[PDB]
RNA sequence: CCCCCGGGCUACACGCGCGCUACAAUGGGCGGGACAAUGGGAUCCGACCCCGAAAGGGGAAGGGAAUCCCCUAAACCCGCCCUCAGUUCGGAUCGCGGGCUGCAACUCGCCCGCGUGAAGCUGGAAUCCCUAGUACCCGCGUGUCAUCAUCGCGCGGCGAAUACGU
């Protein structure tokens, strides 16, 4: 009843350890989304990963998907309000990167200071860059 | 006999043990995923910490009784970690100390007074004295010096 | 998971931290007695008192000179066991509480491993780790020398009981082993005169380089 | 036609307090509604009261 | 195709600021709830006659602190930067955008030798 | 009803002669006063800097305006009032009164 | 009857009353025996030991302590303690046991903070900035 | 000369000074239990009640301050998880969203939440401050202030080691 490795979405989470601190390896989930879903899904986030049935997997996978028909208000999440749908949700692995990188690109696009400032490389917020930031 | 006979922590565990029965406390919607204020960076790993945050709460205004939700704000407040800047002291949140209150005044351990704050009721009093009691009757063997007392 | 009899502990008779007595304590060493203070106390605690007068600390119980010599943060300003260490907040400085169980815990496995007395076990390891030769410069005619010159005994236990506490400290720095643990094997191993002792060691190296070059 | 020369009524900022005497800008002690400078109030303190007292 | 949290530019036209500040991000929001100053409703008249007839000339102003709205999709305006009027064509992802954002104020560096 | 003064001054002197007087002014007549009831002291403290300009070493003078309070009940009768009110106070002395 | 007495640490105050009783002693309503820390707890009963159960458990003292931390409120009640049962014995080999002890339970203690001064004024009075060009 | 409107002193391959945060167990996190002083306060301090997950929002007693407020400080104690690992160590940098001050927050302000998770494994030559409630360690007040403190000037909490010399 003991999986050294297991397979949640895309990624393989170690066993040894807990499951709130295992769900971490994934990009996406940290400690405090990681507790607010299992204890959404119903599920001992003291327990050692590995101690994972199907059932529980797919749950977890489920609320994944989409977590704010589960309950997980819209103010506990990565990405509330995007762009073009509104829609509140959840990226991970695949999809976060593309997000990061199309909001990087549409500003670019427009030529705005911020984006600029990323083709660059430089401080983008409102850093003094005399004295630090070097290399 | 009186609270002020047994330590803090035994008797709020003691506590937060029996206030399970009162139908009238239980977590809201909103418990299972929220912090304890700004000052804190991970929520409570404990799965019954209503429990316990009430029973503080209702300890703390028997004794120091009539207070309002300003200044336990401050007594659970703490030091936060701001990065690379230096530690400072910042207040707690004020909805779990608002609902926590307003289901005791529900089950009748506690009631406000028109200006300052709230104070607990003789049913209340009841409460907490006979927990203590309980308790103090099964500290006093482990010291015998807490009989005479 | 401390039991409450060690939680809320209250003492009946007047012994150190009431658990532990001195008058069976011997000292053979007739050169650290009168410095070496085993007055009947409870609290080993004095409140900075006894260090404007120059010959003040020998009216100190030895083991709040252990407590004080404990309460450090390591080596800052010079190497021990081959690195800095600089803790600079994590360090238990004016922090006398940390201390005082360090030191209890640290009894209690000496009484537990030795089953003697802890501050006889302490006696021991000060008089085996206290050195009685040193060097010095010395001038005549204008040139300089390196000379062997005697110790006094005031100093000797400030060597001895800074050894041992540093000691601790290289064998706590970056180790699952923890600072009592550290403390407790240290004043074993001075008491029974073993070369893995930092104290001993550190005695007998300075006596060496004094008899090289008396 | 003549307005290209007034200031503004300001309520906040360094440009809202000069002083009294001299007509500085920026440093003004400003405790317990003294408008003054500190090079001037350090001259004019015991005209005022103020003594030393350590 | 383009879509501004699930809306077309067609329905935002139609939509009052009561509604489009709902969209925005807060700062613009709280920038329209307060209100527009005489510099921003006189740079609105001339973007509303000039979509529309009378005004033919470029349109130029200092007005940096101004946000972008719909209504001004489709036009090119001059924005001072210090010490001189850049224009800026207008596009539909620059919406919920400050008008300062496209006018920089200084000067990419190239650096060259430290000297003594 | 009672009547309360209250005395603020930075010189003691002047307040001494104002509380004396008022006393005489009571016990001439026999009626009850409390105090004069010595109130914490109040200090304005102001430090500042010496130099004019920002080189040299930084130094500061610290200068102090110290404010010393009485209080003082005294019954409020009319020939109280009468014979106290007529008193010339020190112009470096401020007095309040009022009835409870 | 009834006794009143003081004591003074840095910046705290404490006042006992004793009187005849059973041996109940209390610290802010509180009983010692349940007082924490440890080192605050000797503190505080090292008169009593010294004293004996055969003065102790016919006497009930209250102490209320205000102001400067828990070691200095430990000491300052220590002090009233002490105090309080030599006024109310008026016993001599006490006095000379407790002033044999420590003279400090019976004498106070006259060390107060020093004043800062302008090179590093939030660290101290002898504390400045370094020099290391 | 002096008054408005926009920019800059905040630009960054680099050399240096004074500091803050760290490299973990002489600890990190969660939940409970304690304990100060100095100072300040009129469109100012604001208890108390109700909204909101938080930042914050709406009413409003009292106070011109021995009367009311700022103000139940942190380090510390108890129990549970972690057990020597670029880690439940460390926080840089960046995305989305929610707020307050102000006529105006892009250049160029502060706060909150969810994510992201960079160097850093105790540091060469050399150099600095400290003799008693002093140094180390811990946090609060005030000045500057519409909004903004890793700063200056001060306040307390805990509290040493060595030498009484040349
Ligand atoms: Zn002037």
């Amino acid at each position: 009843n003991f999986r050294h490795i297991v397979r949640v979405a895309g990624v393989d989470i170690d066993g040894h350890k807990q499951v709130r601190w295992a769900l971490t390896g994934i990009k996406g989930i940290g400690i405090n989304f990681a507790t607010m879903v299992l204890r959404v899904a119903g599920i001992d986030p003291f327990m050692k990963a590995g101690y994972l049935t199907d059932e529980q997997v797919k749950k977890i996978e489920e609320i994944l998907a989409d977590p704010v028909a589960h309950g997980i208000p819209a103010w506990a999440v990565n990405r509330p309000k995007d762009y073009e749908t509104g829609k509140d949700m959840h990226l991970i692995t695949a999809k976060l990167v593309m997000a990061w990188r199309e909001d990087v690109n549409r500003l670019r696009r427009i030529r705005a200071y911020r984006g600029i400032r990323h083709e660059l490389g430089l401080p983008v917020r409102g850093q003094r860059t005399r004295s630090n930031f070097r290399h | 006999a009186t609270v002020y006979d047994v330590p803090g922590d035994l008797l709020v565990e003691r506590v937060a043990k029996a206030l399970k029965e009162v139908p009238e406390i239980k977590p809201p919607e909103w418990a299972p995923f929220v912090k304890t204020g700004r000052h804190k960076e991970r929520l409570p790993e404990q799965e019954d910490w209503w429990y316990y945050r009430v029973a503080s709460v209702f300890r703390k205004v028997y004794i120091d009784g009539p207070v309002g939700i300003e200044r336990l704000r401050t007594w659970y407040g703490g030091r936060k970690n701001r990065g690379h800047a230096p530690e400072h002291f910042y207040k707690a949140g004020g909805s779990i100390i608002r609902k926590a209150l307003q289901q005791l005044e529900a089950a009748g351990f506690v009631q406000k007074v028109p200006g300052e704050g709230r104070i607990v009721t003789p049913k209340g009093q009841s409460f907490l004295d006979k927990i203590a009691t309980e308790l103090k009757k099964e500290l006093e063997e482990q010291i015998p010096e807490l009989k005479k007392y | 998971a401390k039991p409450l009899t060690e939680r809320f502990f209250i003492p009946k008779e007047v012994k150190v931290m009431g658990r532990w007595s001195v008058e069976d304590v011997t000292v053979e060493d007739p050169s650290l007695k009168p410095y070496i203070n085993l007055d009947a106390r409870i609290l080993p605690h004095s409140h900075g008192r006894y260090a404007k007068k120059p010959f003040g600390k020998a009216n100190v119980h030895i083991v709040e000179r252990l407590i004080n010599k404990v309460m450090r943060s390591g080596a800052s300003h010079y190497k021990a066991g081959g690195h800095f260490m600089r803790r600079e907040h994590r360090s238990i400085m004016s922090k006398k509480m940390k201390a005082y169980e360090v030191v209890k815990e640290a009894f209690m496995i000496i009484e537990r491993r030795t089953k003697q007395n802890p501050i006889q076990v302490l006696v021991k390891a000060i008089e085996n780790s206290a050195p009685r030769e040193d060097t010095t410069t010395i001038a005549f005619g204008g040139i300089r020398y390196h000379m062997s010159v005697d110790v006094s005994p005031l100093r000797r236990l400030d060597i001895a009981l800074k050894n041992i506490a540093l000691g601790a400290s290289i064998k706590c720095y970056r180790n699952k082993t923890t600072y009592a643990q550290a403390l407790a094997e240290e004043i074993i191993a001075a008491a029974n005169k073993d070369p893995k002792s930092f104290a001993y060691s550190k005695k007998e190296e300075i006596e060496r380089i004094a008899q090289s070059s008396r | 036609k003549a307005d290209y020369n007034k200031r503004k009524p300001r309520k906040f900022g360094k440009g809202a307090r000069r002083c009294m005497r001299c007509g500085q800008y920026g440093p003004i002690i400003r405790i317990h509604g003294l408008m003054l400078c500190r090079h001037c109030f350090r001259e004019v303190a015991p005209k005022l009261g103020f003594k030393k007292y350590e | 195709e383009f879509r501004y949290r699930g809306y077309t530019l067609d329905e935002l036209l139609n939509m009052s600021l009561e509604e489009f500040a709902k969209l925005l991000p807060s700062r613009q929001r709280r920038s329209l709830k307060r209100g527009l100053s005489p510099e921003q409703k006189k740079l609105l008249r001339k973007i509303r006659l000039a979509k529309k007839g009378k005004y033919n000339k470029p349109i130029r102003t200092h007005s940096r602190d101004m946000i972008v709205l719909p209504e001004m999709v489709g036009m090119t305006i001059h924005v001072y930067n210090g010490k001189e009027f850049v224009p800026v064509e207008i596009k539909e992802e620059m919406i919920g955008h400050y008008l300062g954002e496209f006018a920089m104020t200084r000067k990419v560096v190239q650096h060259g030798s430290p000297g003594v | 009803q009672k009547a309360r003064i209250k005395l603020a001054s930075t010189n003691i002197k002047a307040l001494n002669e104002v509380t004396d007087q008022i006393k005489q002014i009571a016990e001439r007549t026999g009626v009850r006063m409390s105090g004069p009831i010595p109130l914490p002291t109040k200090r304005i403290r102001i430090t500042t800097r010496k130099s004019p300009d920002g080189e040299g070493s930084a130094t500061f003078d610290r200068f102090e305006l110290r404010v010393h309070k009485r209080l003082v009940d005294i019954e409020a009768d009319e020939r109280a009032m009468r014979q106290i009110m007529r008193i010339r106070v020190p112009e470096d002395v401020t007095i309040e009164i009022e009835l409870i | 009857r009834v006794i009143q007495t003081a004591g003074k640490r840095k910046t705290a105050v404490a006042r006992a009353t004793i009187r005849e009783g059973k041996g109940r002693v209390r610290i802010n309503h509180k009983p010692v025996e349940i007082i924490e820390p440890e080192i605050a707890r000797f503190t505080i009963m090292e008169p009593l030991i010294l004293a004996g159960e055969e003065i102790v458990s016919r006497v009930d003292i209250d102490v209320k302590v205000e102001g400067g931390g828990f070691m200095g409120q430990a000491e300052a009640a220590r002090v009233a303690i002490a105090r309080a049962l030599v006024e109310w014995t008026n016993d001599m080999n006490l006095k000379e046991k407790f002033m044999k002890y420590d003279r400090t339970m019976l004498v106070g203690d006259s060390r107060r903070t020093e004043p800062h001064k302008p090179n590093r004024s939030t660290k101290g009075p002898r504390a400045k900035r370094q020099k290391s060009y």
